[PDB]
């Protein structure tokens, strides 16, 4: 059909803002609305990644999951010109993202919210008093490790200050710093983990995960015991051995039914949410590549 | 005397009427007329195989603004689509002449394992019988007839024993899809396949290739399980399994639904799972993973199965064929 | 240009190169000297032989 949007800007653009902008003439962008006439508002992620309010990872994933993505194609001060990304077609995307990861033919690119420093994901347009923020695009296997390692870095870095003698930060850094993949080694730039809670964009997700893991074994056994009938899964009775002696010791009588069901329900909510998160909802396949051209045929 | 104040209907009616025409469908035929031209117009699919001359290029219309060639090469308006027609995307493979047997069936889909050498320029692909070769009167005879000296394959992945014990063999391997064209050379063969689209032949002489799987591996999930309706699409899967014999590769096909398919899988594997996990070896951490599944695409149902007997070196092989398959590869899912 | 091949090798599409060459500028100087007595008697009409 026709797929294109021209976004007008308020004022003209300063020079070193135009060249800086040109440097990303092949990357992806999260839109606001599906119309061929839009302001600059709702085009990056600062709409949900501003500097005033605290960044929430989950708040950004809940927006990337349900939005429209597009590719830049022309940038010339007075207006930008992009093209939507709707299924049923093949687009051509040019890899340029400051923390750089070498792509391979026949992979599956995953758009993940920026976890690295802000300057490697954002571009400011001060002529218009607007920052545009770009989502991070990694090959699915890589993101699979980069999201677990950073999250465990959060945990360790918090608990070591909470309790000194639990571990050594040096065991944390040399372990989690490097991520290696497919005959390639990559070195993470870690976010230095500021102390107080809530001001870590991973703090919320770490809370979700840890509360889930603290609540799991209490409800697991109860759910196991209640199930058994004359006719049930053989495999259930089988795995009923696997659980440690410790958990099978827990007595359901001690917990009150109100609190018990509270744990049950909140834990199930946390599971249903968290497991969905890991799937890396916006994911797109790769068919071809060029290392010298930085071109990937994706869809 | 009114000084023009905007774009006018001219240059607008032209653009819009050409943008306008909708596809024809539901033409009425009368047994009196019984045949017409517009009937043919509805009929023709407009295949694109242009034949190398300048004027013929345009006549075929392979030179057309739309990704699909349109009639006459963009002169007419068109129908802005063809029932969601997406030209199949193709994958170009360069395979060592030893790993792949040229006499293989063309319908057979392919699998490539991820090699981990710096800047790998030659890759190693695997077909079902080949994977059966690696992981070690039935298949075995026909396989050993097709592939000899399995070390010629085993040296491709110098990590096989490590991955089978590490239960990570499933995650590396990516399927691609069915075979399309084949050129045979002494050193490195030229092979090309298709991913994410209708399975089709690219040869100038037209041929309709149908995906094939040998009968020992393929297991119809809906066959052995038995109101229920029959929908249009029927989906095919691969499943990898680490049994105490070894990694054992099979197949699965049904329309029953994903959440349902994972469940039927458990009841299917349960007795095998029991002895696998039983007294023989208790278990560590990584070892717990047992198998993995993937979705292989859509195949119109009620078409069902024919069984084609493949011939090689004076021996018969029983093989099932599924027609008009549409390639759509999905990722891997643990089953336990 | 390119060549057609039988292998499945990734095909190089149409290519094209653009190169720019620029100029260089060069300077030359010299100095000569003359006395004032010499330059002055170029101005005056001579009286005697």
């Amino acid at each position: 059909m026709d797929l294109k949007v021209v976004v007008s800007l308020s004022s003209r653009l300063y020079t070193d803002e135009i060249a800086k902008m040109q440097q990303r003439i092949g990357c992806i962008l999260p839109l606001a609305s599906t119309h061929g006439t839009q302001n600059v508002q709702g085009l990056g992620l600062g709409q949900v990644y501003s500097l005033e309010t605290v960044p929430d990872y989950v708040s950004m994933y809940n927006y990337l999951s349900d939005c429209t993505l597009a590719v830049l194609d022309e940038v010339s001060v007075d207006s930008l010109i992009l093209t939507k990304i709707v299924p049923g077609q093949t687009y051509a995307i040019k890899n340029k993202y400051q923390p750089f990861f070498q792509w391979h033919g026949t992979g599956s690119l995953s758009v993940m919210p920026p976890v690295f420093g802000r300057e490697h994901a954002t571009v400011k347009l001060e002529s218009n008093d607007v920052d545009i923020v770009f989502p991070m695009v990694l090959p699915t296997p890589i993101a699979e490790e980069v999201l677990q390692k950073i999250l465990l870095f959060n945990v360790y870095s918090r608990v070591v200050m909470q309790a000194p003698g639990n571990a050594d930060m040096l065991d944390v850094h040399m372990h989690l710093g490097s991520v290696s993949y497919l005959g390639h080694h990559y070195e993470l730039a870690l976010p230095e983990v500021p102390g107080p809670l809530g001001l870590a964009l991973l703090d919320n997700l770490s809370l979700y995960f840890c509360i889930m893991v603290t609540l799991l074994p209490r409800a697991s056994m109860r759910l196991v015991r209640g199930l058994i009938r004359h006719e049930h899964h053989d495999l259930l009775n089988l795995f009923q051995e696997m659980v440690p002696d410790e958990i099978a010791r827990i007595d359901l009588d001690d917990l009150s039914v109100a609190d018990d069901l509270s744990r049950m329900r909140v834990m199930m909510t946390y599971l249903q949410s968290l497991a969905s998160l890991f799937n890396l909802g916006p994911r797109l396949a790769t068919a071809a590549y060029s290392q010298e051209t930085l071109t990937a045929t994706c869809w | 005397m009114k000084v023009q104040g905007s774009v006018d209907r001219r240059r607008l009616q032209r653009r819009i009427a050409g943008l306008l025409p909708p596809p024809a469908r539901r033409l009425n035929i009368s047994r009196g007329s019984e045949f017409t031209r517009d009937v043919r117009g509805l009929v023709e699919e407009h295949a694109q195989a242009s034949s190398l001359s300048a004027a013929a290029v345009w006549r075929a219309g392979l030179l057309a603004p739309g990704e699909v060639a349109v009639a006459g090469g963009g002169s007419g308006g068109g129908s802005f689509s063809w029932s969601g027609w997406r030209p199949p995307v193709f994958g170009d493979f360069l395979i060592h002449a030893s790993s792949f047997n040229n006499a293989e069936a063309t319908g057979t889909p392919l699998f490539q394992f991820k090699q981990s050498d710096p800047f790998s320029g030659v890759d190693a692909v695997f077909t079902p019988l080949s994977l059966f070769i690696l992981m070690n009167g039935g298949l075995t005879r026909m396989a050993n007839l097709l592939y000899d000296s399995p070390a010629t394959l085993a040296d491709l992945v110098p990590d096989f024993g490590r991955l089978v014990a590490d239960r990570r063999f499933h995650n590396f391997i990516t399927p691609v899809g069915p075979l399309v064209e084949n050129i045979k050379s002494t050193y490195l063969n030229k092979i090309t396949t298709v991913v994410h689209g209708p399975v089709v032949s690219k040869a100038i002489p037209r041929s309709t290739v149908k995906v094939t799987v040998p009968q020992e591996a393929f297991v119809d999930l809906d066959a052995w399980l038995s109101l229920q309706p029959c929908p249009a699409d029927a989906r095919l899967y691969v499943a990898l399994t680490y049994e105490e014999a070894g990694p054992r590769f099979t197949f699965f096909q049904s329309s029953r639904g994903h959440c349902q398919i994972m469940n039927i899988l458990r009841i299917y594997y349960s007795p095998s799972i029991m002895h696998r996990y039983a007294v023989v070896q208790p278990l560590h951490i990584e070892e717990l993973t047992f198998g993995a599944v993937a979705c292989l695409g859509t195949f119109s149902a009620t078409d069902g199965w024919r069984r084609s007997a493949f011939n090689y070196r004076g021996s018969s092989l029983p093989v099932v064929e599924i027609d008009s398959f549409y390639s759509n590869v999905s990722d891997w899912e643990v089953i336990l | 240009p390119t060549i057609a091949h039988g292998d499945g090798r990734r095909p190089s599409k149409q290519r094209t190169f653009i190169v720019v060459k620029n100029c260089h500028k060069h300077h030359i100087s010299t100095e000569m000297e003359l006395s004032m007595l010499d330059l002055e008697i170029l101005h005056s009409i001579p009286e005697t032989p």
